[PDB]
């Protein structure tokens, strides 16, 4: 039912103005909101992991990917509860974080491309869907064309993805050379053995892998990330990582890699030291998306990464999406605003936050501890299952570097909250108008997801084990 | 089953058939003659081409080696149609094929030679015309009256002996 | 009325077209032996024309008829063979 | 050597001649543009690439009766709503500044 | 189209025949160029032995 | 029980309408029927886990 | 007759001459011209093989729209290009040198299943043997390539030609998304 | 002729803990069998987008102050709000025919059904104006696609013979 | 999907031996592949025929060192306006 | 498999080693996607198969809908700069 | 001048609108509609009433599914 949203919208935005926008995306909140609501019972297709092959040996609809596929949509309503609701009512507010007028249809298209990976089987619905994506990332970015780094940024992504979409197609057309078929059940655990598989599917791998940010490629998406507008880049930087990442995980083409082992263990050293020394938030931000990134290549090599994967992408994707809109909200209280486009710039502008307010700093508190890996929250628990993968399958340098990783990344998660707990000299006594009452109901109930999620732990597992096993 | 090559270099074998399989009768008609005798070597030798092609069914991949027995005895009926056809009706064949080698070989341009040999070989031969799959109520094709696809060129011969046939009530 | 040098230069271009096509039907049927030429081209038609040369003895569509094949309709069988496509 | 290839190869030797008749016979010796003109082009390719997108169908028509028929007109019925996009937003017209707005005179 | 494939297991039969026979000749063709030096001739490089026409020949 | 894993569900719900009062400098009841909407809201959230708990656990006992 | 027989590797030839002739030119539409140049000896390789449909297709949309396209944008546009000097390129030297031997070597590696590592080079360069064509009288319709394209993406793979709607569509709206200027 | 299967293709195999009539219902019989309460799931949610507007704009106004939306747009959610119901109706009343919802109703109906179909000496299923291997192919596409409701709609439109059952 | 449709239409020129891998896998409980491998190895010199190149090698290399050549029922090359000649 | 391979690979040092122009880029990008093409079409061709053709007749709408694309994204960046740059974005 | 009265404020009235003043899409878009809606409403009247559908052409050589009984002659 995209589909059904996509044809009926373009021709909806096509006859409306530019003043209807805002509430065209809020109808197409509502309807994914009704569409997660009324038909979320599709669970029952799969009871002991069944697996079904629709449109022909085309499409795989399994339940790993039903909880992808049901992640993206969640994600996608917090996403677009912030295009349709302002932020103030202020002129400042109206003039800050303008959605244009196919911004809405290309998202919609982004999340067709992106499903499309998750739930297929052939190649040639790979090579389509991470076009459809693409193509969407390419128009996502330079939207915003009145501006000069994101039209920059926009040019770039071009020609990167453009290297990585020929490397894909060049090992799919050369798995066809070896073997006549493009499904991945060829394979079916007799061809590995008796045939040199091993660079073709490394190199099917590090050509999605390497579009992600895997780590000596991770200088032009930290660059993109930082120019793109601030609420451009929440949506880019969720989606092509957590739809790509499902793709190689459900489908173990590189068991013991050795190329994926060292570009594993080069991301969380150079994730983690990379992001010390940065004075931009959405720098530090975008390193802490590639280590977070990194502990994925090494569920990765395993065999039966689907507690691990799951439980950490949707922990990833709450933590992510609430402190990027931690940042949404501190921009009313700091003294400096330059940039239209990027109005918060550096971490060094959100100074004395805790003076300003306490509660968003109590907030901005439980999400980097979240991602440092705290035990009484949802982010410690992510950590503990890939370790319990990890160990258990025999990668324990692998391990110790993993630790040595996440002990380097807190030193610079931390700084947020070392520059937010200050004294400011100036602080607020009385704001006159409030903050939008349903986009910080979201933030309240994405935080009480990260700081209750282990009551539930338990029922988690319980489920899980009933509908993968 | 492919479509030939950049430069594909022609050669034959000056070789024999080795031993142990007997030389028969092969048959020597081009494509107009045979494709003229098609539905009357397709009506006589209908269980012998069965025979054959469920022989090279059921012998999957042996194939080739397995019924040399018996893609013998589809040639020797075919040429006993075809010798038959001959002796029976030669002109009247030869009017339908000489007709046939124009009009690109298309059965379309020449009913009138056609539903004469028709007649002649229902009459001695007693094979018939059928196409099959067609369910009643359906006409066959090369039955029907002022069809909508008529030839360029009716050619003469064929016109000649179709009216004398009129004048004689042979047809 | 009707002018004649208005319409001498479509009478010149028209009896060009004309004579150039009459000569035309007229090559053909004189490469073929006298008979009209194959415009649609199977593959099964292509092996069979192949089968047809092989068959009547260098000439191209002669179109013999003959109750068995000669003895050396056995053995001119060819098969074609192909370069490595590098 | 067929009668296909010699004219293939003889076209481009009447065209050097005529070319070197000339050379033996002659005498011899940025600006801002419009959205309109750019995307005239640009847009062009994506309704010149669904055309072969529907030339195998149009090849093997009578194989896919009833069914290749629903896919092809739903895949034409997913192009025209883009069609009915552009037509909805105006994107090929060129505008200009000749109006005067037509603001009624206002005194005091 | 009938036509056509009342025509069919004619020409099959008359091609099978001189795949055999060629296919035959070509064989013993190589007996004769590997006597002396010790080589099978006759072992085709299938596992389940049936009649593969050859191809990859050598260039006349 | 059913009953506590209501209450522990809506008293979640009560915590969400008070922090996001709190994030907007409100006072705590501010609209004191929102935390009625925030109750309802993630109580049936705690009905829906609860169902799909009790069934996940019948499919496993009729493996036996 | 066998003047006849060197063609395709005539046309591999002249493909490396060709894309030599792209990257060491002085303006930007004589790049270009030669782009055209090598889509059309591709096309000439294409009907070589025994592929005539699809040569003609690259001319429909190779020399086609992209070419008028990439004409079209150097013409209505003002680019800036430097030549192909030796003080500024000579620097990348020994690293093409390099590259090269590694990417071809290793881009004709993946065709062979042995795990040697020099006899999968070598069944590379080790095939002059002539393929063996025979005649099976099995087809009767003139199924050529182009129809089984057609029944193909109309029925085993309508999904993908449904999919390719959706793309044809945001190449509609990705221009008119961006090029507009909106009021 | 025109009806025989010739694939192979499993028999009874239930995807629940009830008995599966049908591997892909046709669209006119899931239109058939659905109960009330599922177009109760229709009527829900076409009420539930035009509210649910006028609700989130109730919870905070889009230009400060609290006005109704338009008519143009509760047309548009009515229309969403029937292509929300009309999924989640084809989604349960599908589910009904694999078993693996409560299925007490409509295996009487399909008893009933297809036993006055067999006395009536016609096909089971219907005859498709299709070549087999199009109804073959066509019904590769049409199996299973109630997953991937949440993607795009596909249905069942070809009549082809196989659906799980016991015979043909 | 298109997993053995041909040129036109038909089957490849390896659908046999792929699908008789087939039937091999069909009937075969995983970890228990090991007797189905020669099916396989069929299969992978149908498509890439690497054991019929090795033998051809060491035929021919047998067969060109000699100065008699050859001594067999020779294969005759003709050109393609002579296939049926004499 | 030869033709295939080698536009691919000096196509792309044709991209890789330029600092004078964009629209070399563009080019050899479009050339790299010739490449594949090239090696995929003679897979097809000696396997007997129409599936390389499949993913061939697909591939071709994707470099088209991929040209227009991003000849929309250079306009973008054309609009609010003056001249495209000489040594790149 | 002529405006838009908008489809939702009469329908009827709308398209004898667009059948007017934009025929370039009224006559463009109706031609067009009435392809797919006929095809829906058209075919089972035709097929009961003027003729039903042919029969199938056949693809390959039709094999039966028998057991070969043993043919008896052309022996030698
Ligand atoms: C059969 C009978 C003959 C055919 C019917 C003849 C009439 C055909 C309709 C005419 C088109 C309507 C129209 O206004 O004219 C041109 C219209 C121009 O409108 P306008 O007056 O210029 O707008 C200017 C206003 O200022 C702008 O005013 P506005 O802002 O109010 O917008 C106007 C409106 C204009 O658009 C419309 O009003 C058309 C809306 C009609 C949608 C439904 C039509 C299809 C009906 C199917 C019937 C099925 C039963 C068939 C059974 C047969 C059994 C044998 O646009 C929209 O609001 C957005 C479209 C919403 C579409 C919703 C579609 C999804 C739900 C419906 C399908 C549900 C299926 C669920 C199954 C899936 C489950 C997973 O042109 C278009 O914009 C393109 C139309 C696209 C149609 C889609
Ligand atoms: C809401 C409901 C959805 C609309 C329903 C309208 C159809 C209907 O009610 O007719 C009943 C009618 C009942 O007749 P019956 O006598 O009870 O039995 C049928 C015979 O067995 C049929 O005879 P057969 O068994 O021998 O099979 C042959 C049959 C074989 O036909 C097939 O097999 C076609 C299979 C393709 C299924 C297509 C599913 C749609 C895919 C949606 C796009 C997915 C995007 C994914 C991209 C990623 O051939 C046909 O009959 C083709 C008729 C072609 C007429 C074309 C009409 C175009 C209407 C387009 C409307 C699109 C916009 C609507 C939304 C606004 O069914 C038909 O006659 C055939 C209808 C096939 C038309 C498919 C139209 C699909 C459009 C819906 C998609 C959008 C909404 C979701
Ligand atoms: C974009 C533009 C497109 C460009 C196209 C042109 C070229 C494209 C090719 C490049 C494509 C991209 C390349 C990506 C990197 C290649 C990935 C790669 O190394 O796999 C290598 C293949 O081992 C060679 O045999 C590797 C040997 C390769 C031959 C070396 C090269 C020869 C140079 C001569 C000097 C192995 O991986 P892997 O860790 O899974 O392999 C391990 C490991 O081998 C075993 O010890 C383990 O026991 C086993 O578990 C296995 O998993
Ligand atoms: C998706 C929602 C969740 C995202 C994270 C997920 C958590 C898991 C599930 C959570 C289940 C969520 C259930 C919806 C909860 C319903 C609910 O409490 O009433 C709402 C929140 O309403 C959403 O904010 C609605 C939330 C967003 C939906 C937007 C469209 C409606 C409470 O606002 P509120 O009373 O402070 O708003 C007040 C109040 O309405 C009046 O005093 C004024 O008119 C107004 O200006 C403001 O001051
Ligand atoms: C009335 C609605 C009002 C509007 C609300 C709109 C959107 C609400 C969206 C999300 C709310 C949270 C629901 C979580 C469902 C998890 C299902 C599941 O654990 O998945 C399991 C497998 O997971 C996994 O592998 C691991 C996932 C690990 C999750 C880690 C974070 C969890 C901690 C907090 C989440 C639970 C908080 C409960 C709050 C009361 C599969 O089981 P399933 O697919 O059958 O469950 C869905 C059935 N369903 C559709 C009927 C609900
Ligand atoms: C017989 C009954 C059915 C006839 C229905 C006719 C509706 C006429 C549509 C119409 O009113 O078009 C005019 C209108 C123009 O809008 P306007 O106010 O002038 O301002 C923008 C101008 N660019 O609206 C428009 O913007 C034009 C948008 C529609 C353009 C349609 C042309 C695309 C080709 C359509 C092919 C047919 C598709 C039919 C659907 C098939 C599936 C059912």
């Amino acid at each position: 039912m995209l589909i059904l949203a996509i044809i009926s919208l373009i021709t909806f935005v096509s006859m409306s103005k530019l003043s209807d926008n805002r509430a065209i995306i809020r109808l197409i909140n509502i309807y994914l909101i009704l569409v997660l609501v009324l038909d979320s019972f599709l669970y029952l297709l799969f009871l002991n992991n069944q697996t079904y092959t629709v449109m022909g040996e085309l499409l795989i609809f399994n339940s790993f990917t039903f909880y992808i596929d049901m992640l993206i949509y969640f994600i996608m309503i917090v996403i677009s509860s912030l295009y349709g609701y302002n932020l103030y009512n202020n002129n400042l507010y109206k003039t800050l974080f303008e959605p244009k007028k196919e911004l809405i249809i290309l998202f919609l298209i982004n999340i067709l491309g992106a499903l499309l990976i998750v739930h297929s089987n052939d190649f040639i619905t790979l090579f389509v869907a991470i076009e459809l994506q693409s193509y969407s990332i390419y128009l996502i970015t330079a939207i915003y064309n009145s501006s000069y780094k994101a039209s920059k940024a926009s040019m770039l992504y071009f020609f990167m993805g453009g290297i990585l979409s020929i490397l894909i197609a060049y090992s799919i057309n050369t798995y066809y050379s070896v073997l006549n078929s493009y499904t991945l059940h060829s394979l079916d655990s007799l061809i590995i053995n008796t045939l040199d598989l091993n660079l073709i599917l490394i190199a099917l791998s590090l050509g999605l892998l390497f579009k992600i940010g895997i780590a000596p490629l991770h200088k032009w998406l930290i660059s993109i990330y930082e120019n793109t507008p601030i609420l451009i880049t929440i949506y880019i930087s969720l989606i092509p990582k957590i739809s790509i990442l499902s793709y190689l995980v459900l489908s173990n083409i590189s068991i013991n890699s050795l190329v994926i082992s060292i570009l594993a263990i080069l991301t969380l050293l150079v994730g983690s030291v990379g992001g010390l020394l940065q004075i931009k938030i959405k720098r530090l931000l975008a390193f802490s998306g590639l280590t977070n990134a990194g502990y994925m290549m090494l569920l990765l090599l395993l065999n039966n990464n689907e507690f691990s994967y799951l439980y950490y992408i949707t922990q990833y994707s709450i933590s992510h999406l609430a402190i990027f809109m931690i940042i949404i909200f501190s921009i009313y209280y700091i003294n400096y605003i330059n940039n239209q486009y990027n109005p918060i710039i550096y971490v060094n502008q959100l100074k004395g936050l805790i003076h300003d307010n306490a509660y968003l700093v109590l907030s901005m508190a439980i999400v980097v501890f979240s991602f440092i890996g705290i035990p009484p929250l949802l982010g410690f628990f992510g950590k503990l299952n890939i370790l319990m993968s990890i160990l258990n399958n025999g990668y324990y340098f692998i391990s110790i570097v993993l630790i040595v990783a996440s002990l380097i990344s807190a030193l610079y998660y931390l700084y947020l909250l070392n520059v937010s707990i200050q004294d400011k000299n100036n602080i607020l006594i009385n704001s006159n108008e409030t903050v939008s009452s349903v986009l910080s109901y979201i933030l309240s109930s994405l935080i009480i997801l990260i700081t209750f999620g282990f009551i539930y732990n338990s029922l988690i597992i319980d489920i899980f084990n009933v509908y993968f096993n | 089953p492919r479509e030939a090559a950049a430069h594909w270099v022609p050669f034959e074998d000056k070789a024999n058939m080795p031993d142990n399989v007997p030389d028969v009768v092969e048959v020597g008609a081009t494509s107009a003659p045979l494709l003229s005798a098609s539905y009357f070597i397709g009506a006589k030798c209908k269980p012998y081409n069965d025979d054959f092609m469920l022989c090279r069914e059921e012998s999957q991949g042996s194939g080739a080696i397995d019924c040399l027995k018996e893609g013998r005895r589809v040639t020797r009926c075919a040429v006993s149609v075809i010798e038959d056809i001959n002796k029976s009706c030669l002109d009247e064949f030869r009017l339908h094929w000489q007709c046939l080698e124009q009009n690109n070989h298309q059965l379309s341009g020449c009913r009138k030679a056609e539903a004469l040999l028709n007649k002649c070989v229902f009459t001695k031969l007693n094979l018939e015309k059928k196409i099959p799959g067609l369910r009643p109520d359906e006409e066959p094709v090369f039955l029907k009256k002022d069809p909508w696809i008529k030839p360029a060129v009716d050619d003469f011969k064929s016109v000649r002996a179709y009216a004398e046939a009129k004048k004689n009530g042979t047809l | 009325a009707i002018p004649f040098e208005a319409l001498l230069p479509y009478g010149i271009i028209f009896g060009l077209l004309t004579a150039g096509g009459g000569a035309m039907q007229v090559l053909h049927v004189y490469r073929n032996g006298g008979v009209r030429d194959r415009f649609a081209i199977d593959q099964w038609d292509s092996q069979m024309m192949e089968r047809d040369l092989r068959l009547n003895g260098g000439q191209g569509r002669k179109q013999v008829d003959q109750a068995t094949a000669p003895e050396a309709f056995k053995h001119n069988h060819v098969w074609k063979s192909e370069r490595p496509l590098i | 050597m067929n009668t296909f290839i010699i004219f293939i190869i003889l076209i481009p030797i009447v065209g050097f001649a005529l070319l070197a008749v000339n050379i033996l016979l002659a005498v011899y010796k940025r600006l801002a543009f419009n959205a309109a003109f750019i995307l005239v082009a640009i847009l062009f390719l994506p309704f010149d690439l669904e055309i072969s997108t529907l030339l195998p169908y149009v090849m093997s028509i009578y194989l896919v009766s009833n069914y290749g028929f629903t896919i092809v007109l739903l895949f034409l019925l997913i192009l025209i709503i883009g069609f009915v996009y552009e037509i909805n937003t105006n994107a090929l017209k060129i505008n200009k500044h000749n109006k005067p707005n037509t603001d009624s005179l206002i005194y005091k | 189209l009938w036509a056509r494939i009342y025509l069919m297991p004619l020409l099959q039969a008359e091609e099978d025949r001189q795949t055999v026979r060629r296919s035959i000749a070509q064989l013993e063709r190589e007996k004769e160029i590997m006597k002396g030096t010790g080589f099978d001739v006759d072992k085709s490089v299938y596992n389940d032995g049936k009649f593969h026409a050859p191809a990859l020949m050598i260039p006349p | 029980a059913l009953f506590t894993s209501l209450v522990g569900a809506s008293g979640l719900g009560f915590a969400t309408k008070f922090l996001s009062n709190k994030i907007r400098l409100k006072p705590a009841g501010y609209y004191p029927l929102g935390y009625v909407f925030s109750g309802v809201a993630w109580a049936g959230l705690g009905l829906v886990l609860h169902n799909v708990h009790q069934h996940s656990l019948e499919v496993l006992e009729k493996k036996k | 007759m066998y003047l006849t027989y060197y063609f395709i590797e005539i046309t591999i030839f002249l493909a490396i001459l060709c894309t030599i002739f792209i990257i060491s030119a002085k303006n930007p539409m004589v790049s270009i011209l030669y782009m055209i140049a090598l889509f059309v000896i591709a096309a000439m390789y294409l009907y070589l093989i025994g592929l005539g449909i699809f040569s003609l297709l690259y001319i429909m949309i190779y020399i086609g729209a992209i070419a008028v396209l990439f004409l079209f944008i150097i013409t209505l546009l003002d680019i800036n290009s430097t030549e192909l000097s030796v003080k500024s390129n000579i620097r990348d030297l020994p690293l093409v040198l390099i590259s090269l031997i590694v990417l071809t070597i290793s881009g004709l590696m993946i065709y062979s299943n042995d795990s040697i590592l020099i006899n999968k080079l070598l069944e590379a360069f080790g095939n002059d043997y002539n393929t063996i064509i025979t005649q099976d009288w099995f087809n009767i319709e003139n199924t050529t390539l182009l129809t089984t394209i057609g029944n193909v993406l109309l029925t085993n793979n309508a999904f993908i030609l449904l999919v390719l709607a959706i793309v044809l569509l945001l190449g509609i709206i990705g221009p008119i998304s961006i090029t507009m200027k909106h009021k | 002729s025109s009806s025989t299967p010739l694939v192979k293709t499993s028999v009874n195999y239930s995807y629940g803990d009830y008995p599966l009539i049908d591997a892909d219902p046709h669209f006119k019989r899931v239109v058939g069998y659905m109960r009330p309460s599922d177009y109760g799931v229709i009527g829900l949610a076409t009420a539930a987008l035009p509210a649910g507007i006028c609700f989130a704009e109730w919870l905070d106004p889009v230009k400060g102050k609290f006005a109704r939306p338009s008519v143009k747009f509760l047309r548009v959610a009515t229309m969403l709000g029937f292509a929300v119901g009309f999924g989640a109706a084809y989604a349960r009343s599908s589910l009904r025919f694999f078993g693996v919802t409560e299925n007490a109703r409509e295996y009487k109906k399909d008893e009933a059904q297809m036993a006055a179909r067999k006395a009536a000496g016609l096909e089971p299923y219907g005859t498709s104006s299709l070549t087999p291997e199009l109804q073959e192919i066509a019904a590769k596409n049409s199996a299973h696609s109630i997953a991937g409701l949440f993607i795009f709609p596909w249905f069942n439109f070809v009549n082809h013979p196989y659906h799980g059952r016991e015979q043909k | 999907t298109a997993a053995g449709i041909s040129l036109t239409g038909g089957r490849n020129r390896c659908f046999s031996e792929w699908q008789s891998f087939m039937h091999c896998t069909a009937k075969t409980d995983a970890k228990s592949r090991a007797q189905c491998l020669p099916n396989f190895e069929d299969y992978m010199e149908c498509l890439h025929h690497t054991k019929e190149k090795a033998r051809l090698r060491e035929i021919e290399s047998v067969l060109k060192q000699k100065k008699e050549g050859l001594e067999a029922p020779p294969v005759k090359v003709i050109p393609v306006k002579a296939i049926g000649l004499v | 498999m030869f033709i295939g391979t080698i536009i691919l690979v000096l196509s792309f040092l044709g991209f890789v080693f330029n600092r004078r122009n964009i629209i070399l880029a563009f080019i050899c990008l479009e050339t790299m996607l010739l490449g594949i093409n090239l090696i995929l079409l003679r897979n097809s061709v000696l396997f007997d198969d129409i599936s390389g053709s499949l993913f061939a007749i697909v591939i071709i709408i994707l470099a088209g809908v991929e040209s227009a694309i991003g000849l929309s994204l250079l306009v973008s960046y054309y609009r609010l700069r003056g001249v495209i740059n000489s040594y790149g974005i | 001048i002529n405006a838009n009265p908008g489809f939702w404020n009469g329908p009827f009235r709308y398209l004898r609108w667009s059948a007017h003043n934009r025929p370039h899409l009224f006559f463009a878009f109706a031609i067009g509609i009435a392809g797919p809606v006929a095809a829906l409403t058209l075919t089972p009247l035709r097929r009961k009433y003027l003729y039903p559908d042919h029969s199938p052409l056949p693809q390959s050589y039709p094999l039966p599914q028998r057991a070969r009984e043993g043919l008896t002659g052309f022996d030698d």
